[PDB]
């Protein structure tokens, strides 16, 4: 209805008392119903329990207007504090309301029923009394008075949403289920008794504007809130500058000090991630065929990636010392292969040993080192996958694991220095009356052209340069051409 | 690249069902098309195609017309040529070698318009998700207007058709090359530029390598239709 | 192993069916659905195909032995405590495959695979329902089995079984019974795929639908509502002309003011915007 009670001016109050005798009867269906109070009158709500939600909004009430409400009782009134007395300004008789929406910036004291409820707590403070069943809560930022959520005896779970609050402004407290701010009115939660907090195991869910999901868990002796689910897309939405690389956010959360649930699900972006703090283990789960993936190691945890039949895995240069070993699991078929390695980052020394149904590779750059573990879901590692080490050295995994013995002893697979890095390997039998071109690469000055004879008879090439400058011919390491 | 002649021949196939073979010279390709005329009907003469590229710089080559190539249509033949080009086939390498040789005839790296007139263009693009069987022959695709898309002529040396990106790799074989201006390219790379707002007429989208995330599309340049949508239903931009 | 078992039983039923011609599809009608011998899988196949014909002898000892081992773990419920999740995926796959083929509902290859699935279903009704109850439900049986497994052994496997069983109890999602099924229909009819790739497609959609069902991946965010505002509604715009009426003046001026009040109050009784909705 109309906005007849907006401010606290005497005229608005006068029209409120004059029009409070009006009667409204509402008979909604199961498709959803949203009633708003006009500030004065008699309301007859005739809804149905079949309907999913039935909201009753109080945002038409004036700012900083203290009110109390109870969904349990059918007939009630609101004591408007007119000058020096109280006047019944609402006369509410509800039948099917399950949602109680408070004011905008006023004190609110609402009580739910023994069924599912949803509360929109006002940004003015007060005391919220929960009901039974399942109850959801929505609380904005910058409260004026600490809230006290009174949990019920017959309630089974509670979920709270903070659409305008990022985790950076929250602060963890050990063995305190309540929520504590840094600078603001903290919110306290407490049931009718302080003995049955253990009943809310997996039943106390909290959300965050950045996408963080907080979840209570019981320790060996107490109760503590921790982190289970994280959204990486919404975190980039709120932090467009930082990198969508899960361990970065993981170490941020570690720095803030929040505890973690036994299993953590990173959801968002393009892949899914499972993290375990107990084993300190970060696993990725790939589901898109032929998807190039950046596999990076880390010092704080062990990384493992499970691929799809066709995807290509990239290994970039390690940057810090003592990178924990990383593992790759291959789902390749016998006719969809994987380029499991694109070791163009810094392949100075590449060695390998053959462990039980797996290959352990050591990749050492000039000063750093990295450990990789190739394995597969099938008990026999596929021999079709490609391992690329030099720009023109792409071998098959079958040849590799044929080289390695079964004793488990390391075998050198690649070492730089022995030969230069071939940028274009060309065969003499395919060089007859041909025209070879090499792309331009900034700097480097290492564009070579390895002429492999493999013919059995000495050959002679009489070629001329159309564009370039020939810097001699290489013989040995550390020796001018 | 200057000759562009055509040879007409007649073969007494079996007793009296003679056929007519037209031979075309395209650098290393010896294109032959065989029409049977009244073999089945006065009109609608079944045609076939085959190529006899000089691979590995050979000097002799024999064509017995029964062991090298099968009966194909125009679109099937063009799609077969594209499939050879995307794979590491000796035919594509020989064509690229001949084109590069023809580029440096005058002494510098200049690409004349009559050189394009003789050769098709090739593009590659990546698609996040490709609907399985959504594009059909006779559709009209359009080049983005905000950007100025680029096309290549050789794809072996330039390292273009390598599997780059994650998703569906779509290769494009354009026939009509006249009207696309030549970009100022380095001496050894070939790259032309396609005017934004230039429609293409899709012919024979073939997707037999869908399980390998590979799609081949043969396009024919058209004028200016501006009649309907020309992008993926999902919304990711073509000509990436 | 389901692939190889179904291929073997498919060639067995095909060589059993050769005696009568195919006559397109749906003609065999596989009227007989009864497992005569549990050990040897003596499935009775009354392939009428119009005339009297009973190819009731067929060897299907492949799936039924698995089902016997399943009933074995079930009887071992109070006698063992060894976690068994691999038969867990086995059951959640066979039952979901059965329901998928039943909802999906002609080449003999696909017509037969439906009979194999129905055989799976009736055999499950057999050992899972030790007694005879007409209201026996497969999802209730797998729920009871997962409850026994969770009580015997608890942890991540317990919640995995609970999620899988609860999803399977829930009716097939509209998209699952939608996009993938007619997608398979298009790829098998408009595109000339032979038996092998179609069979692989069926199994891959079935198994990855179970896989996505047993895992959880979703985000929830209630909508925000704030500052719901009607028109200003000052309140002094009505029932106030009488304040200008009692002026100790001519009665006709007051009367015309009143009628003007009634008019201006009855010229905008209802205003509706069909295009906006409100």
């Amino acid at each position: 209805p109309l906005r007849v009670l907006s401010d606290l001016t005497p005229e608005c109050t006068e029209q409120a008392i004059s029009l409070k005798d009006y009667k409204f009867i509402l008979r909604g269906g199961s498709g959803g119903l949203a009633v708003q109070v006009g500030g004065a009158g008699y309301y007859d709500i005739d809804a149905n329990l079949v309907a999913k939600e039935n909201t009753l909004s109080f945002r038409g009430l004036p700012e900083e207007f203290p009110l109390t409400f109870d969904l349990s009782k059918q007939t009630q009134s609101v004591m408007l504090k007119t000058p020096d007395d109280e006047v019944p300004v609402m006369t509410i008789t509800q039948k099917g309301i399950n949602t109680l929406v408070g004011t905008a910036a006023g004190k609110d004291r609402l009580i739910g029923n023994d069924k599912d409820n949803t509360f929109h707590t006002s940004s003015g403070g007060g005391t919220v009394i929960s009901g039974g069943g399942n109850n959801r809560y929505i609380i904005p930022r910058d409260l004026k008075t600490p809230l006290t959520l009174t949990l019920s005896s017959n309630s089974v779970s509670h979920e709270i949403f903070l659409p305008e609050t990022t985790l950076a402004e929250l602060k963890p407290v050990a063995f305190e289920l309540s929520l504590i701010y840094w600078a603001g009115n903290n919110i306290n939660v407490q049931p009718e008794d302080e003995a049955k907090l253990n009943h809310f195991a997996g039943n106390f869910r909290v959300h965050t504007r950045d996408g963080m999901t907080l979840e209570a868990v019981s320790r060996e002796n107490g109760i503590q809130l921790a982190i289970s689910l994280c959204d990486v897309q919404r975190w980039q939405a709120v932090y467009p500058e930082e990198n969508n690389r899960p361990d970065a956010i993981l170490d941020r959360l570690h720095d803030m000090g929040w505890s973690l649930t036994p299993e953590v699900r990173f959801q968002g972006g393009e892949t899914q991630v499972s993290y375990d703090p107990l084993t300190r283990q970060l696993v990725y789960q790939l589901q898109a065929r032929y998807s190039e993936f950046q596999l990076a190691g880390s010092r704080h945890h062990t990384t493992a990636v499970t691929g799809t039949p066709g995807s290509r895995y990239i290994i970039m240069k390690p940057v810090t010392t003592q990178i924990l070993p990383t593992q790759i699991i291959l789902a390749g078929d016998n006719d969809h292969p994987e380029t499991i390695d694109l070791l163009e980052a810094s392949p100075v020394l590449v060695e390998g040993k053959k462990d039980k149904n797996s290959v352990i590779l050591t990749i050492a750059t000039i000063q750093y080192s990295l450990q990789l573990t190739i394995s597969g879901i099938e008990e026999s590692l596929p021999e079709t996958t490609r391992v690329a080490i030099q720009p023109q050295d792409t071998r098959l995994l079958g040849d590799v694991l044929r080289i390695l013995p079964d004793n488990g002893n390391w075998v050198g697979i690649f070492r730089s220095g022995h030969t230069p890095t071939v940028n274009r390997l060309e065969n003499l039998m395919a060089l007859n009356q041909v025209m070879t071109f090499l792309p331009r690469v900034s700097g480097s000055a290492e564009q070579v052209l390895c002429l492999e004879n493999l013919g059995g008879v000495r050959k002679k090439v009489e070629g001329e340069l159309l564009s370039g400058k020939l810097k001699g011919a290489w013989k040995a390491e550390g020796e001018p051409t | 690249e200057k000759y562009n002649l055509s040879i007409l021949s007649e073969i007494p196939q079996n007793n009296n069902t003679v056929v007519h073979s037209i031979l075309r010279v395209n650098g290393p390709t010896m294109q032959v098309r065989t029409i049977d005329y009244r073999g089945t009907d006065e009109n609608n003469p079944i045609v076939s195609f085959s190529d006899t590229t000089f691979i590995n710089g050979e000097q002799m080559l024999s064509y017995d017309s029964h062991s090298s190539g099968r009966v194909y249509s125009r679109e099937e033949y063009m799609m077969w040529e594209l499939q050879q080009r995307v794979s590491e086939a000796s035919s594509a390498r020989t064509q690229d070698y001949w084109l590069m040789d023809a580029a440096v005839r005058n002494g510098e790296w200049k690409i004349t318009p009559e050189l394009l007139r003789h050769t098709p263009g090739y593009i590659r693009s990546t698609v996040s998700k490709w609907s399985r069987g959504w594009l059909k022959t006779g559709t009209i695709l359009q080049t983005p207007e905000d950007r100025n898309t680029d096309v290549y002529l050789t794809t072996i040396q330039n390292n273009v058709f390598s599997r780059q990106g994650g998703g569906y790799q779509v290769y494009y074989r354009i026939d009509g090359m006249a009207g696309a201006d030549i970009a100022d390219n380095a001496p050894g790379e070939t790259r032309c530029t396609l005017r934004p707002g230039t429609c293409f007429e899709v012919t024979s989208v073939d997707e037999r390598h869908y399980e390998w995330n590979i799609i081949y599309v043969t396009l024919k340049t058209c004028g200016w239709s501006r009649n309907g949508q020309s992008k993926t239903p999902n919304g990711d931009n073509l000509f990436n | 192993r389901v692939k190889q078992q179904l291929a073997g039983v498919l060639d067995t039923l095909q060589q059993h069916f050769q005696n009568i011609p195919r006559s397109s599809g749906r003609h065999l009608s596989v009227e007989n659905i009864e497992l005569a011998d549990i050990g040897s899988g003596r499935f009775n196949l009354q392939i009428r195909d119009g005339e009297t014909l009973h190819t009731t002898s067929v060897e299907v000892p492949e799936v039924v032995s698995r089902f016997q081992k399943l009933s074995t773990m079930l009887s071992a419920l109070p006698a063992s405590g060894i976690m068994d999740f691999d038969l867990g995926m086995s059951v959640v796959g066979v039952v979901q495959y059965a329901r998928l083929l039943q909802q999906g509902h002609m080449d003999i290859k696909q017509l037969s695979e439906a009979t194999l699935g129905s055989m799976i279903q009736i055999a499950g009704n057999k050992f899972l329902n030790t007694e005879g109850i007409q209201g026996f439900r497969l999802e209730s049986a797998v729920a009871e089995g997962m409850r026994s497994v969770a009580t015997r052994t608890g942890g991540t496997m317990g919640k995995a079984l609970s999620a899988s069983a609860r999803v399977l109890e829930l009716p097939v999602l509209e998209t699952v019974l939608g996009t993938w099924n007619l997608y398979n229909s298009v790829i098998q009819l408009q595109q000339a795929t032979s038996y092998s790739e179609t069979m692989a497609a069926r199994v891959q959609i079935a198994f990855d639908s179970i896989s996505l069902g047993l895992t959880a991946a979703s985000v929830a965010f209630p909508p925000l509502i704030i500052a719901t505002g009607p028109i200003a509604a000052i309140g002094m715009g009505a029932s106030s002309i009488a304040r200008n009426v009692a002026r100790k003046e001519e009665r006709h001026t007051q009367w015309l003011e009143y009628k003007k009040f009634l008019t201006d109050g009855s010229k905008h009784i209802v205003v509706a915007s069909p295009e906006r909705g409100l």
